[PDB]
RNA sequence: AUGUGGAACGGGGUAUUGUAAGCAGCUGCUGAGAUUAAGCCUUUGUUCCCAAGAUUUG
RNA sequence: GCGAAACCACAGCCUGGGGGGCCAGGCAAAAUCAGCGGCAGUCAAGCGCGACGUUGCUUUCCUAUCAUACCGAAGCAGAAUUCGGUAAGCGUGGGAACUGAUGAAGUGUCGUCGCAAUGGUAAUUCAACUUAGUACGAGAGGAACCGUUGAUUCAGAUCAUUGGUAUUUGCGGCGCCGCGGAGCUAUCAUCUGCCGGAUAACGGCUGAACGCCUCUAAGCCAGAAUCCGUGCCAGAAAGCGACGA
């Protein structure tokens, strides 16, 4: 069930929740090997740590968990169809894996869709 | 110690046994006479210095493991200091640590004695010394972690106690028939015989009583068991349920039962009790009704009926205080090896074309497209029309 | 450099993929073959249905990536025998048919075309004088015999290539009492075995050959294992590539034909993932050794669509009939 | 009333559908999961496990009621043969194109009128009109357009969620002119359409559902009878 | 999991093969000699 | 988990089935384990299994002996205590306190030394006052002045273990 | 399958090869070609390249219409006769796309 | 609680043992040669094996003892098992 | 070292670009033109070629 | 085509032992080319001390496993944890001529076919579904087997789908730009990676020494990520066979 694999660490990536945060550094990546030549990367669908960069003062400098929803990475998806979104763009989730955004904005990855359902329901214009 | 999941406590000799055991195995076990003499100093050194590390290992997860009789509940903290002398065992935690601090100090000292190493012997010597003058210092520690042990199988046997959440005491008569009730109501149920204390230990047994958990805590008759019933029942947000036995068939007396009733009175205050009758089947207590918050409930021990009734009331006087196709998987093909078959599940007329394949595409367009109900309709109509146009 | 089972890296031999290991039998089983010979056409890419349980596409419609290989009627010309020794397995007699094509006699020359092509020309005459000669050499078979092997050489006429000598195998006969395969030896001679009474497009091929040169990384013999056939097609039949889902026939050689090896109008086999060896090198089918229990093969194999576009360039269509309803009428 | 796992997790909302006449089961779990929702109410109604657009969120993203059942653009027409195999000819069905296709996380339907979305499409509104037949009410659930999400629909009471005003709340049961019931599912949980499953003759909970939450939903949907 | 020579992967595969495909290759090669 | 809640327990719910059968068996077997785990053992593990060994036959002996009476650059590189400091003497080389054991009371209780008296090594020794064995070390005797004599060599040990010279 | 078609080459989109792309506003346009993906890409009309099928659309250079034969967001039940017709309904509309066109063709090039 | 089910096959030298705590392993016990083994009917959960050869006949009813032998728990609240009571002769 | 043989072209398919020159009043010719094996395919089309010298070994 | 020079006891295989040569071994076929604990005291085994005891303070290799496999023991219900054992195979505590490519020659010569002495090896861990909210457990927690599906690393191949190059000096536009086939490239893309015995700890059965007993003494079973064979890689260029003329 893996994805193209193009986004490192330490990176800043579009707030897209209702959580009010705009921008965040990309902190860690969730279960992710001890890949030499390649860094720890993760596509729309897996678990990551981010310092939110721009945004609320209170979730700025302050890490929690995040899932990435719009992948500007070629995600050669499982029907084969490749998909370019606009850029990358997420939504922060708690520890346990509660989306801190009432709503979404923006496109999530159907791939990313059926791991997460709490951050599902929150979505209505899934693409 | 009620969810305290503390590693056990080894003979101390056995304790030094793998210890210096780590010592053979992690550290490298050779050091060559041609070596540098800074380099053949912390051979013994590292060595040692990880064995004071490893020495401190141990220690503190034994220390971390002990917990603060202090910060434990006043019914926790005073029942453990009845139930195997916790001022001394603090004693030997006092024990535990300033000698580790002494462990400290004699290793650091043998470190800087060791930073000034001159020949290979003396500092074999020296590393035989600093391993067994720490050693002496586990062997005058000899009778300390007997005590812990079983502490730790007296905390491992000590289950949780619920007092935070709506309990009910059961304290009186040792074995006056309402165990039997307490046993037919909780999950758990302690045995019990015609012997004395037979009810010594408290019994955590979960129950629910009107969309709120009841949490059933045993309390001894009445010593040690006594006391420690005593000390429980100082401090918790329970209800007494003092069986009295009508006819005397617990072994004592109802002028008996209701002056000791009389006498734990003051711990029975600030709580509604339950004066139940037990033994119903089988003048003084007038004196114990004049308190008036005692339930009085009679209850035939012998016929084994009026338990749940007596539960109704000390409960809400508690609330007023306060095949399948799973089967046919099974025998398909078993989970996530049998395939469901969905042209079964069809409302179409043809049940063979129902189980038949359908042409999704066809010509390099959609055949479900340009597929209508009315198409045979259609297409006659069409053929006619194209028979039309060419004449 | 570590995978030093493959170690040391020296280029192979025989240009053919050659079986080393076959496959352990009985004789209560029936006569069957093991091996066959192929052909590399290319990679190619299908569409199909998956009835694999405890997936996460189960009942859904998944892309998979293939290979087309192209396989002649292959033609049996004779046996050799083989007695069992303290030294290993001797060949005892080799039985050959009476006639060979040219093809086939080609193999034995070098230059077929400037000799004599004086080939198994005696040896005709002491089949047409005495077969009981011949049933000498197959009385001293069914007598001494352990392993029966027959000969085998491709139909290279049948396959468009500028080889027109013959790739010569032998095929390990399994099953039976060994009086049993001489019998369906010689009840074959000289004709052709088909592909599809070897196969039942539900089981699995270890194939074999060649790697690519790479112009000493390369050329290196391989026996890669486990890819599953989906087609055993019929080059006489035109509706190998048109599954039941796509019904309007088409073939399954693309449009200018296929990169580096052109037009396919035979048999052939529709194999999984890849082979070593690049386009158009003989290629070799075989059984498998253990019988694997793996659902991927236990599963029944239905196709939905195939892609026939023009992998010469980018294509974007599936036939030349279909392409002119979608375009315009050109200027010709 | 039925208290289980999805499998995964006590959504169950979210992964499997249920209307009045036919129940939309997903595909690609346990049959225990489908066997759970067949003894339920397999005798009386239909259960299909099937797949919405090879995914596993059927609950979600698409509504249905009693007239029939519209689902999203982007649904395999293979998948529509099969739902118009598994569902009746009375059973409605319905493809709506629209930029949102999560019709089960933001619109909520019932046996007499419907809350739909205030972002939602005019002819999308329009074709849910005419498909499900329910007065359709175009407006936010406690301040979100994700009406499903943020509350549950059924034919004898409706839940809402507690984050909504009192005030708001009699608005809105008057709205639907049914009893809802301002509380949430899987004890406290955020999920409140996909907490909980309710249809007009069963209901269904999840495995981390309250004692009381539930006891509050059979209440609000005279499911004690 | 399990290992090359792991005889716990292979003692409950000896009784998976006994059932499964065993007999379905046997299906397989029969109509295969068939002419 | 044991005896408190589960014995009893396991009382009203049996036990296994052979749990006497096993434990005499290995007991019975145990009087012949015992010799290959001391023909078999070897290295320093077999040594420490022998010291037990060798402790057990000791302790066996006693008793049965009981039971039988029973039925009847210039730098100082060595500990010192505290132009002519030519050498150097470090700071946790220097030692202040000894652990001195009276001959007569047998009282190993450590005590400051409040002098050098004599080192038997060299005067210049005596002059910076190294701690070495056999030394004469003037220590306080107001708490047990007086001398005594190293009986340990401090260098190697790292404590100074002398025993007084009265 | 229901196949796609392209964005800016306006040909159809099949399996396995091309690329799908959704916009902010939930538009999902599909290229057919890597041309077409670069088209997309630099945002040229489709009706404004002569190599696409809008230009000689929106020029006169293409057929406009064709209604022959008198012919879906509703599922309906299957019937086996039902798309039997409908199989054959594709070849005869075929072959009168193939006239129709050939005479469109001759009006254009006249 | 989960009774261990037992099946004598090829005249009770192939032992179908299954259900072992409710396990799904397949517990197949192949008799040694020349014993036969038979689940004795007067005693429910008995299993009488009976033959020539002893040794056979035991270290067979010890392969049994070692088929469903348990694992991975406590041996003192998980207690109820194989065992062999009565070894004695055919006469 | 004479064949459904080969070489050089031509034809066709296939694709890459992008509607050719030029004509008339941006449009129609013009989804045209050009290119496509040099490690694309095909060829009943045209022309040409072929009856081989030397060496090694029995 | 012209054409040195340095240098030159004679030289050229490895292991061990007293270096190239010696001793004992491994072996050994031409001819060439490209990379390269102490002190004090009490005892007392025994021969004045005296043991165990008692009293005073202070790249690769190697297992000695850091995880994975398997078990043993523990207040080990379960989970989780501790100790011990096998175990260095693979991962995550220490040590330090070689590989390619031609090549004559016994087999009368050439060619096809397999044979196999030997040389190397391979897979790896992680988590998801039931099987379970079950057994168990007051509750809270929560088994394991089989079956199934994934992910990571490594290895092996593969260039349809996606990407990069233009000496296709190929197409077009204004030396510049758009495209750029093929070929090339890629966890940038894609497919695959197995099994049969024998064993360590350990658990056993039978059964003497020692009339009992005893997993042992002769036998015997089960039993490890363990080893050896299957399979996979190559084929002695002085190993060999059948057939073709």
């Amino acid at each position: 069930y893996r994805m193209t694999l193009g986004l490192p660490v330490q990176a800043i990536m579009n707030c897209a929740d209702n959580s009010g945060a705009k921008n965040l550094y990309i902190v860690s990546v969730f279960g992710t090997g001890a890949r030499l030549n390649r860094l720890p990367a993760a596509s729309c669908g897996d678990m990551v740590l981010a310092t939110v960069k721009k945004g609320k003062p209170d979730l700025r400098k302050k890490i929690m968990p995040a899932i990435v929803v719009r992948q500007r990475k070629a995600w050669r998806r499982k029907d084969g169809v490749y998909l370019y979104f606009e850029d990358n763009a997420g939504v922060i989730v708690n520890p346990k894996g509660e989306m801190k955004g009432s709503a979404i904005t923006g496109p999530v990855a159907k791939e990313c869709a059926d791991l997460w359902p709490r951050i599902a329901s929150n979505a209505g214009t899934v693409v | 110690a009620v969810f305290k999941n503390i590693t056990p406590i080894p003979d101390v000799n056995t304790f030094l046994d793998v210890v210096l055991s780590r010592t053979q195995r992690k550290t490298p076990t050779v050091i060559r006479s041609g070596f540098k003499i800074s380099r053949i100093r912390g051979f013994y050194g590292r060595k040692v210095k990880f064995t004071q590390d490893t020495i401190t290992e141990k220690l503190d997860s034994i220390l971390q493991e002990f917990p603060k009789l202090n910060d434990i509940h006043p019914f926790h903290a005073d029942l453990l200091n009845i139930l195997y002398d916790r001022d001394h065992l603090k004693i030997a935690l006092s024990q535990l640590s300033t000698a580790k601090h002494l462990v400290e100090n004699v290793a650091r000292d043998y470190i800087r004695l060791l930073k000034y190493g001159d020949s290979l012997y003396r500092c074999k010597q020296l590393k035989r010394a600093a391993l067994g003058r720490m050693a002496t210092i586990i062997k005058r520690q000899k009778s300390s972690l007997e005590f812990l042990e079983q502490v730790r199988q007296h905390l491992s046997r000590l289950p949780a106690i619920d007092p935070n959440t709506r309990t009910l005491l059961v304290c009186g008569y040792p074995n006056v028939g309402k165990s039997s009730f307490m046993n037919k109501v909780t999950r758990a149920q302690v045995d019990v015989q015609p012997y004395a204390f037979t009810t010594k230990s408290l019994f955590v047994g979960h129950f629910d009583y009107k969309y709120l958990r009841w949490q059933v805590i045993d309390t001894p008759g009445i010593n040690t068991i006594e006391m420690q019933s005593i000390t429980a029942m100082a401090h918790l947000r329970s209800a007494v349920l003092y069986f009295m036995d009508l006819s005397e068939m617990c072994g004592y007396s109802v002028a008996a039962q209701v002056k000791l009733y009389h006498s734990i009175k003051p711990l029975f205050a600030n709580k509604v009790t339950i004066l139940v009758l037990n033994k119903i089947d089988a003048e003084l207590l007038q004196t114990i009704i004049d308190d008036g918050n005692v339930k009085v409930v009679q209850t035939s021990c012998v016929q084994d009926i009026g338990v749940m009734d007596v539960r109704t009331t000390a409960c809400e006087a508690l609330l007023a205080a306060r095949i399948l196709a799973r089967d046919i998987e099974a025998a398909n093909g078993g989970a996530g090896v049998y395939n469901v078959e969905l042209r079964d599940k069809y409302i179409l007329q043809d049940p063979s074309w129902k189980y038949d394949r359908m042409p999704e595409l066809l010509d390099g367009k959609n055949v479900a497209d340009f597929v209508d109900p009315e198409i045979e309709a259609k297409l006659l109509a069409l053929d006619e029309e194209e028979e039309r146009l060419e004449r | 450099h570590g995978s030093l089972g493959f170690l040391p890296r020296k280029r192979a031999s025989r240009q053919r993929g050659k079986v080393k290991a076959f496959p352990k039998d009985d004789a209560s089983k029936p006569v069957h073959l093991t091996a066959f010979l192929g052909y590399k056409a290319g990679m190619t890419h299908i569409v199909r249905d998956l009835d694999r349980p405890g997936s996460k596409m189960h009942k859904r419609e998944i892309l998979e990536a293939v290979t087309v290989i192209e396989t002649p009627p292959m033609v049996v010309v004779g046996v050799v025998g083989y007695v069992e020794t303290p030294r290993g397995l001797r060949s005892l007699t080799t039985v050959w048919a009476e006639h060979l094509s040219e093809e086939v006699k080609r193999r034995f020359y070098k230059n077929w075309f400037k000799s004599k092509k004086k080939a198994f020309t005696k040896y005709a005459k002491k089949y047409a004088e005495s077969t009981q000669s011949i049933n000498r050499e197959l009385e001293r078979i069914k007598k001494y015999c352990s392993v029966v092997r027959v000969l085998a050489h491709t139909q290279i006429r049948k396959t468009p290539l500028a080889q027109k000598k013959a790739h010569l195998m032998e095929i390990q006969v399994n099953g039976g009492s060994v009086a049993d395969k001489v019998e369906w030896a010689r009840e074959h001679f000289e004709k052709t075995v088909d592909i599809k009474s070897t196969f039942e497009q539900n089981e699995m091929i270890d194939v074999i050959g060649v790697t690519r040169g790479k112009g000493n990384a390369g050329y290196m013999h391989r026996t890669q294992l486990n890819s599953k056939i989906y087609r055993i097609g019929a080059g006489d039949d035109a509706k190998n590539a048109s599954t039941d889902f796509d019904a309007t026939e088409k073939r399954i050689t693309p449009m200018g034909g296929f990169v580096r090896y052109g037009v396919v109008e035979n048999d052939f086999v529709m194999l999984n993932g890849a082979t070593p060896g690049p386009v158009k090198r003989v290629l070799t089918l075989r059984k498998s050794l253990l019988t694997h229990t793996s659902r991927k093969a236990l599963e029944p194999v239905s196709l939905k669509w195939i892609d026939t576009a023009s992998k010469f360039g980018h294509g974007r269509f599936q036939t030349p009939a279909e392409a002119k309803q979608f375009l315009g009428t050109l200027k010709k | 009333a039925l208290r289980a796992q999805f499998e995964n997790s006590n959504e169950i909302g979210v992964f499997s559908n249920l209307t009045n006449s036919y129940a939309l089961v997903a595909l690609g779990g346990s049959e225990n999961f489908y066997s759970v929702f067949e003894a339920e109410l397999g005798d009386v109604v239909p259960v299909v496990h099937t797949t919405i657009g090879g995914t596993r969120i059927i609950g979600r993203l698409t509504c249905g009621n009693r007239k029939g059942l519209l689902v999203p653009s982007s649904t395999t027409d293979n998948e529509l043969q099969h739902l118009r195999n598994s569902l009746p000819d009375p059973v409605k069905i319905q493809r709506v194109d629209e930029r949102l296709s999560a019709l089960g996380n933001i619109v909520a339907c019932n046996d007499y009128v419907a809350l739909v979305h205030p972002d939602i499409e005019r002819e999308t509104e329009e074709i849910i009109a005419d498909v499900l037949d329910v007065e359709v009410f175009r407006q936010t659930v406690a301040g979100n357009v994700l009406t499903g999400s943020y509350c549950a629909l059924s034919n004898q009471g409706a839940l809402v969620h507690p984050r909504t005003s009192i005030q708001e709340q009699d608005e809105l049961s008057s709205l639907l002119q049914v009893p809802l019931v301002a509380g949430t599912i899987n004890r406290g949980s955020d999920v409140i359409g996909a907490g909980l499953v309710v249809n007009d003759w069963c209901a269904f909970a999840g495995l981390d559902t309250t004692a009381t939450e539930l006891a509050v939903c059979e209440s609000i949907f005279k499911l004690q009878d | 999991t399990s290992g090359p020579r792991d005889n716990n992967r292979n003692k409950w595969a000896k009784k998976h093969l006994k059932k499964g495909k065993r007999a379905k290759n046997s299906n397989f090669s029969k109509f295969l000699k068939k002419k | 988990p044991q005896n408190e809640y589960i014995e009893e327990s396991i009382r009203k719910h049996g036990r296994r089935f052979d749990h006497e059968e096993r434990k005499r068996k290995k007991a019975a077997r145990e009087a012949h384990d015992a010799s290959l785990y001391a023909q078999k053992t070897r290295g320093i593990k077999a040594k420490l299994y022998q010291e037990k060994r060798r402790k057990e036959k000791i302790q066996m002996k006693k008793t049965i002996k009981q039971h039988e009476e029973r039925n009847a650059k210039r730098m100082i590189t060595k500990a010192t205590f505290v132009k002519y400091e030519r050498f150097i003497r470090p700071m946790a080389l220097r030692q202040k306190k000894a652990n001195v054991t009276h001959k007569e009371l047998g009282v190993t209780m450590q005590l400051p030394i409040i002098g050098v008296k004599k080192n038997p090594q060299s005067p210049t020794y005596t002059q910076l006052g190294v701690l070495t064995k056999g030394t004469v070390i003037e220590v306080n005797v107001s708490e047990l002045g007086k001398y005594a004599q190293i009986t340990n060599n401090p260098e190697l040990d790292g404590c100074v273990n002398a025993l007084l010279l009265t | 399958m229901r196949v796609h078609t392209c964005y800016f080459c306006s040909g159809p989109v099949y399996p396995g090869h091309g690329i799908m792309f959704v916009r902010n506003d939930s538009k999902v346009f599909r290229f057919c070609r890597s041309k077409c993906h670069k088209n997309f890409k630099m945002k040229r009309n489709p009706r404004k390249v002569a190599w696409t099928k809008a230009y000689r659309k929106a020029h006169g250079k293409e057929m406009v219409y064709d209604t022959a034969l008198a012919v879906r967001n509703v599922p309906v039940r299957y019937d086996r006769n039902v798309i039997a017709t409908t199989l054959n309904a594709m070849k005869r509309v075929s072959q009168v796309h193939a006239k129709r066109e050939r005479l469109f063709y001759k009006k254009r090039l006249a | 609680h989960f009774p261990i089910n037992i099946n004598l096959t090829e005249n009770g030298t192939v032992v179908e043992i299954r259900n072992f705590l409710g396990e799904r392993i397949t517990r197949v016990i192949k008799c040694l040669p020349g014993v036969t083994v038979s689940i004795s009917s007067a005693v429910k959960d008995e299993i009488i094996l009976e033959g020539n050869s002893l040794e056979n006949v035991s270290q067979s009813a010890a392969n049994i003892k070692q088929i469903c032998n348990v694992r991975n728990k406590d041996i003192r609240k998980f207690l109820d098992g194989i065992y062999v009571s009565e070894r004695g002769n055919i006469e």
